[PDB]
RNA sequence: GCCCCGGAGGACUGAGGGGGAGACGGGUUCCGCGGCGCCUGCAUCUGGCCGCGGGUGACUCGGGCCUAAGCGGCGGGUGAAGACCGGGAAGGGGCGUGCCCGCCCGUCGAACGGGGAGCCGGCGGAGACUCCGGCAGGCGCGGGCGGAGACGCGCCCCCCGGCGACGCGCACGGGGACCGCGGCGGGCGGCGCCCCGGCCCGCGAACGCCCCGCAGCCCCCGGACGCCUUGCGCGGAGAGGGGGGCCCGGGGGCGGACCGCGCGUCCCCGGCCGCCCCUGAAAAGCCGGGGGGCCCGCGCGCCGUACCGACCGCACAGGACUCCGGGGUCAGCAGCCUCUAGCGCGGGAGCGAACGCGGCUCAGGGAAGUCGGCAAGCCGGCUCCGUAACCUCGGGAAAAGGAGUGGCUCUGACGGGGUCAGAACUGGAACGGACGCGGGGAUCCCGACUGUUUACUAGAAACACAGCGU
RNA sequence: GCCCGCCGCGGUGCUGACGCGCAGAUCGCUCGUCGGAGCCGGGCAUGGGGGCGAAAGACUCAUCGAACCGCCUGGUAGCUGG
């Protein structure tokens, strides 16, 4: 596991290397599964809106809060 | 032992598979009165050399 | 039993002289499906005993069903 | 303050072995602790290894010289009489 | 010893005393002539005048 | 408590390769956990003293560039061994030749 | 009775020399075309000791002469020889200690050690520590040179048999008192099974001829002849005289 | 209600365990249900006994591979043979034909040595580093630049090297785990008086990225009465000072996903220093140098794996290798008590004779007993005082002999921590209050000394030994 | 190859217990040693008139001043029993 930077984390999308991507809320927690890593980011809220409409079609998005 | 060969295991396989007694309907069908099988054997008194 | 309804596994008898990708052919040539790993064990008396687990994709009990197992 | 009168170094014997033994060692055992010069070095850093093998803790030169010194005195005269007749065979 | 050579450094370093002197009590230190800390200030301050 | 742990090797006759250390574990444990031997660095085919630059790790382990040193000689000699060799080799031309 | 110690140490098994670990077989370098027609150039690279052995051994590079490479040899040291020194074998090495020469080539009054005693054979004389002989004369009609062994006795060898310059270093180990039990058991660890030992006389007579009696005694004349047979040759065999006395000269 | 099971009480083993687990040996003794004919030297409803069903899952742990001490093989050699002994032999590879290179064994020998790579959580009557879920790692297969410098950022053959790869030791230093004290959060207990004073729980892995790492070795300037350790050690072959590079089984921060402060203990690591007529394995495998020629998928076969001191002594107070190791008292892995965990040992009751076996105390005397002080008793911790003959000058030596020692209230010294020193008061005229723990001296004989021996009637004056001599 | 002392390794005295044993050599207390010629485990080597022995004729699987197993062998007996 490892962390990322948001810029790398729409390239790893761009080029459909995700699998699925969960957001966690808790500053929030989105972890996205590639064949190698597991890359966990921490954002706020506010951040975290505009990264998902980004978000891309080919790449299923899930949610957790408890 | 916990580490033994597949040979020694195989051996040590048929002792306990053939420790048996008689059964019933085979002393009906040969009309024996011998009933006992005095080829078995127990572990605590048994030295298997296997 | 425990072991079909979940964890999609069945467990056979084979012949002590096969190998894993002996028995991976032979039980998708005869039961016609998928299998995904294979471990197998030889018990105390001598037979060789394989846990089959069968693809992410396929229920062990409508193939156990169809072959009597249940 | 001065810890022993004679025994020196042989003090870590006790009473045992007797006195003509003792007073063998405390020679040889002080000889073979000692320091020596660097042929090579020129500073007085050279120390035996094992016998016969003695090495420069400065210049890292190791060397073959006696058991328990650095020189020998059969090997001095030896070293003084070849170098002679290798000058006499100079014409 | 640990404790005289701590503060003893820590002088030189800021040119309290010089390096003739620190190592003079330097030595003296390693041959058993000052009991306690105290002692050594009073040498240090005696040195000086 | 009672914090006492079994052993986690075959055997348990601790040899120079069966070390272990504790660790508390996220379930409120008490694990063992392999010490590995941990090899050396090389060393100058001249004078016996590690090599700058390389570190502990087998190298097999290392990728190439991680390997190696970037000079003449590069992880053989010791910098210092270069040197001597490059003035012995260019004086020694010149007293066998021109006098 | 039955057989005695010393018929016992023939057979090997637990008598055979304690070799593991040990650097190698010591020796001279070979002859070859260079070294008759001129000399060859080595370095010396490490002073090791050898397990069992008083003198230490050097390694010494030489290059390859027929093909490209190093070649290592393994030396028996002249003392004062010193790591990253040049040594010289051949007809035409001078004379420094470490360097192999023809001992028809070397002056008489010279100090050599690991002489050869027929030529080519790699050295076989003088080769403990401290060890030496001496270049006594040269016979030039014949081709044979006369040495002095370290025993004192004379001998004529050929000229064309070499020797290192030199003498063996390690010299005065004899000097230091073993003190105790223990410092002969780690000495005799590193060569062979040959110690501690029973005396003869502290035997029952089936063990030995010495054994028996009511007293602790030989009984007979311990000088037995030259020609005793195997299981009888013990004691002092065919000995000149006996006794402690001064007068020898 | 049975010696089985449950609840309550009373005790024991006492972290070198009657605890938790492996190696060897045993071989189904393991598990669930049933049962008492045999066995369980008493009983039984118990059970390692009897009947019937079941049970041990691996790319990552071990075996398979490498070599150790060894053991085999080798044109041949020898002997009546069986067999035993052995380098002097026209001894094989890369490819692609055809060229080129080449001196000559072992896919025998280690379930502790070497070795490419695994961690956490969960599930079952019996299996787990093996299953399931999650997160990784290893080995394979297919779709020429920067720096002043120390240093930083595809292959093939011949040669030169490296890693693998190594002894012992008193001490000193660093990390981890353990262990304590205090706070604060949640829960308990008992409570005649006292109690914010007692007890339990407060948890964070492998692996990836960034930062930080004493010693130690290296670079640059420049040119010396210093730098520095518990100890040492170092410097014109270039110290100190200023600024840098590399290694460091470690720590931190972010990922994976409660808060402070201390004395010790164990384990590993570091730099030194000491020691030897002792100098403390090898190889597979993997890598570097010089010279020459030139992201995404798929897979990982074979064997062991249950349980046990259930093993050997005809069945048994004997014998039987290793790993983990809390608290109090204390110099302590001693003795004595204890938290956790575990709980058999051919059976019970009554009486309180002789005599035995293991223990305790005895007035007055004190070896008169006896072959003989045999046995038993006296002494003993710590601190201070005080110590002879003789001697190989090292010893003798704890020589011999003396005095003090609890509790409580305080004071001083050392840079938060125990120790050391001193004083008042007090108690049958007591204090190492149990436990642990030398009796001493004057002599003669023998062997110098530590060491070895008649397994099962002899431990010595016998053997060995360094030294000396032939 | 120093001294007191734990485990370990050994085995002094009680001529204690036991001596139809817990046991074909054990148990209790006392005692020697405890950094070394020290102690322990696995692998390997030496074979019977032979081995191995810090030497006691000790040890060589409860066997040793010559092991054990089968055969020669129903060995011979001026001697004891029937
Ligand atoms: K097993
Ligand atoms: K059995
Ligand atoms: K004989
Ligand atoms: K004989
Ligand atoms: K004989
Ligand atoms: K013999
Ligand atoms: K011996
Ligand atoms: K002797
Ligand atoms: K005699
Ligand atoms: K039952
Ligand atoms: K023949
Ligand atoms: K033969
Ligand atoms: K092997
Ligand atoms: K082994
Ligand atoms: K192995
Ligand atoms: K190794
Ligand atoms: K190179
Ligand atoms: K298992
Ligand atoms: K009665
Ligand atoms: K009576
Ligand atoms: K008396
Ligand atoms: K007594
Ligand atoms: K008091
Ligand atoms: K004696
Ligand atoms: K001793
Ligand atoms: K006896
Ligand atoms: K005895
Ligand atoms: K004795
Ligand atoms: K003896
Ligand atoms: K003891
Ligand atoms: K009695
Ligand atoms: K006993
Ligand atoms: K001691
Ligand atoms: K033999
Ligand atoms: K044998
Ligand atoms: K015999
Ligand atoms: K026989
Ligand atoms: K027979
Ligand atoms: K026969
Ligand atoms: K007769
Ligand atoms: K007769
Ligand atoms: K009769
Ligand atoms: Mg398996
Ligand atoms: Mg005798
Ligand atoms: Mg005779
Ligand atoms: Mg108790
Ligand atoms: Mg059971
Ligand atoms: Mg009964
Ligand atoms: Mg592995
Ligand atoms: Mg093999
Ligand atoms: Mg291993
Ligand atoms: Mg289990
Ligand atoms: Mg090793
Ligand atoms: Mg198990
Ligand atoms: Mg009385
Ligand atoms: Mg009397
Ligand atoms: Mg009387
Ligand atoms: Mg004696
Ligand atoms: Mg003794
Ligand atoms: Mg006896
Ligand atoms: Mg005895
Ligand atoms: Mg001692
Ligand atoms: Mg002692
Ligand atoms: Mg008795
Ligand atoms: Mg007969
Ligand atoms: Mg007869």
């Amino acid at each position: 596991p490892n962390t990322i930077t948001e810029e790398n984390l729409m390239k790893m999308i761009a080029d459909g290397r995700g699998k699925k991507l969960v957001v966690k809320s808790c500053k929030v927690k989105l972890k996205l599964r590639t064949a190698k890593y597991l890359y966990t980011l921490t954002v706020p809220n506010a951040d975290d809106a505009k990264s998902i409409v980004k978000g891309c079609k080919d790449k299923v998005e899930v949610q957790y809060v408890n | 032992t916990a580490n033994k060969t597949l040979s020694r295991k195989l051996r040590l396989a048929k002792k306990t598979k053939t420790n048996k007694n008689i059964p019933r309907w085979v002393i009906a069908k040969d009309h024996l009165k011998k009933t006992w099988n005095y080829k078995r054997h127990h572990w605590r008194r048994s030295h298997l050399k296997l | 039993t425990t072991q079909i309804e979940k964890n999609n596994t069945i467990v056979f008898i084979v012949d002590r002289r096969a190998s894993k990708p002996e028995i991976r052919k032979a039980f998708e040539t005869v039961f016609e499906t998928k299998v995904a790993r294979v471990n197998t064990l030889i018990t105390p008396l001598g037979l060789k005993k394989a846990f089959i687990r069968l693809a992410p994709d396929v229920q062990a009990m409508d193939v156990a069903s169809k072959m009597g197992l249940a | 303050a001065k810890r022993t009168k004679k025994v020196g170094l042989t003090g870590k014997y006790g009473t045992r072995y007797g006195r003509a033994a003792r007073k063998q060692l405390l020679k040889i055992e002080t000889s073979q602790k000692a320091k020596y010069t660097c042929p090579f070095c020129a500073k007085d850093k050279v120390r035996r290894t094992a016998c016969g093998i003695w090495t420069c803790r400065s210049c890292s030169k190791t060397m073959a010289g006696g058991a328990y010194s650095l020189h020998t005195e059969p090997a001095n005269a030896a070293r003084a009489t070849i170098r002679r007749l290798r000058l006499a065979r100079e014409d | 010893q640990r404790v005289l050579r701590r503060l003893l450094s820590r002088y030189r370093d800021d040119e309290k005393i010089d390096r003739h002197l620190y190592e003079t009590l330097y030595a003296k230190a390693k041959g058993n002539m000052f009991k306690n800390k105290r002692v050594l200030l009073e040498h240090i301050v005696g040195m000086q005048k | 408590a009672d914090c006492r742990v079994t052993c986690r090797f075959h055997s348990t006759y601790r040899t120079r390769s069966k070390i272990v250390r504790y660790k508390r574990t996220p379930g409120n444990r008490l694990t063992s956990l392999r010490v590995k031997k941990l090899p050396n660095a090389p060393h100058c085919a001249e004078t016996g003293k590690q090599i700058h630059g390389i570190p502990r790790v087998i190298p097999q382990h290392l990728t190439r560039q991680q390997r190696k040193v970037s000079r003449p000689y590069g992880g053989k000699l010791c910098g210092s061994a270069l040197r001597a060799h490059i003035l012995e080799s260019f004086l020694n031309e010149e007293n066998q030749a021109l006098r | 009775g039955r057989r005695i110690r010393v018929q016992r140490k023939g057979a090997g098994s637990v008598f055979r020399a304690h070799v593991a670990r040990r650097l190698g077989a010591a020796k001279l370098r070979a002859n070859d075309f260079a070294e008759r027609t001129g000399s060859v150039r080595g370095v010396v690279k490490a002073i090791l000791h050898d397990r069992g052995r008083g003198a230490p051994l050097a390694r010494v590079q030489f290059p390859n002469m027929r093909g490209e490479g190093r070649v290592n040899e393994l030396f028996i040291a002249p003392e004062g020889m010193y790591t990253g020194q040049e040594v010289f074998s051949g007809n035409k090495a001078t004379l420094h200690i470490g360097n192999i020469l023809p001992v028809g080539n070397i002056p008489e009054g010279t100090y050599v050690c690991n002489v050869e005693e027929k030529p080519m054979d790699r050295g076989c004389l003088a080769r403990a520590s401290g060890t030496y002989c001496l270049v006594v004369a040269h016979n030039m009609e014949t081709n044979k040179t006369r040495i002095r062994l370290p025993s004192g006795q004379k001998k004529l060898i050929s000229s064309k048999a070499r020797a290192m310059i030199g003498l063996v270093a390690g010299g005065g180990r004899t000097d230091k008192p073993l003190l105790k039990a223990g410092n002969a058991y780690h000495k005799y660890k590193a060569k062979r099974n040959c110690w501690p030992v029973v005396r003869g006389v502290a035997m029952n007579p089936v063990d030995h001829p010495h054994g028996g009696g009511n007293h602790q005694h030989i009984g007979v004349s311990s000088c037995v002849p030259r020609n005793a047979v195997p299981g009888q040759k013990v004691g002092l065999i065919a000995a000149r005289r006996t006794g402690c006395s001064g007068g020898k000269r």
